[PDB]
């Protein structure tokens, strides 16, 4: 009984809709997704057959971490309905960055420090995001927490190659956009260059095929050389080359950096 | 310069 237990408010985004917990006044987010729609299906530990997005929200949703937190889930006739966290305030990352334009450094340091915990949240809990963009981070702008959405396209963590995608192609790799294939963890590594310069330039680097294979990376705002260093290491046309997660965060340009309260007292309030 | 959502 989802109609009783949940009071239903507006449109968030498409279907999400802003809504309530009855049983304690919740805020929650009300995802409703089409069966006809749905193109990956998992199975959960009960058996029961669910989209694989259910299966993946699942796997990362103990515990605290930088991810909206599945609640609960229900089955209709042709759909699924997902309850999600919903904090507040919160601005996605996109809409920060077209309002305030290039992040300072320190900013966009707490920014993707944050996202790369949450990341490595996923991928130790065996999940693959496979959709890391600045649209698919929200930003809570009391606590400075930054939280990761739409697991839509995602995947179990695999060590073989994949040869499907359904993610956003500005933020592929370039192994996927020559040949159809790429490993997980280095194409995760691509999207979240894509993403650093996103940050401290107010817009991704690349829009057309030839852009993302052709290697080259112009830097359009002022950005320090140990940055740039990082953005084009992740960058990296071979796999291969693109630093670890672990080399990233031991990165210089990464060290030293801010809480989520200071990030917030600082940068958001 | 224009700045766009991508949709996945
Ligand atoms: O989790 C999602 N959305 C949200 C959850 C909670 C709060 C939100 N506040 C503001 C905007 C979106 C929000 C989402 C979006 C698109 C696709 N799949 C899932």
């Amino acid at each position: 009984p989802l109609e009783s237990q949940y009071q239903v408010g507006p449109l968030l985004g498409s279907s999400v809709y802003s809504g309530i917990r009855v049983s304690d006044n919740l805020p929650v987010a009300i995802k409703h997704v089409e069966k006809d729609r749905i193109s990956d299906w998992g199975e959960l530990p009960n058996g029961t057959r669910v989209p694989m997005e259910v299966v993946l929200l699942k796997k990362v949703s103990s515990g605290f971490s930088g991810v909206i937190r599945l609640l609960d889930w229900f089955e209709r006739p042709d759909s699924f309905v997902l309850i999600l966290e919903r904090p507040e305030p919160v601005q996605d990352l996109f809409d920060f960055i077209t309002e305030r334009g290039a992040l300072q450094e320190e900013l966009a340091r707490s920014f993707f420090w944050q996202v790369l915990e949450a990341v490595r949240h996923c991928h130790n809990c065996g999940v693959l995001h496979r959709d890391i963009k600045d649209e698919n981070i929200l930003i809570d702008l009391n606590r400075g927490e930054l939280k990761l959405i739409d697991f839509g396209s995602g995947a179990l963590l695999k060590d073989t190659v994949y040869t499907d995608f359904d993610g956003t192609r500005v933020y592929s790799p370039p192994e996927w956009i020559r040949y159809h294939r790429y490993h997980g963890r280095s194409a995760a590594v691509w999207s979240l260059g894509i993403l650093l310069y996103d940050m401290v330039c107010g817009d991704i680097p690349f829009e057309h095929d030839e852009e993302i294979i052709g290697g080259q990376v112009f830097f359009r705002q002022r950005v320090s050389s140990e940055c740039q260093h990082l953005i084009r290491w992740c960058l990296a046309l071979r796999p291969s080359d693109r630093p670890t997660f672990e080399e990233i965060q031991n990165h210089p340009w990464m060290q030293d950096v801010l809480l989520p309260q200071e990030t917030a007292e600082i940068h958001l309030h | 310069r224009k700045r766009r959502r991508h949709p996945s």
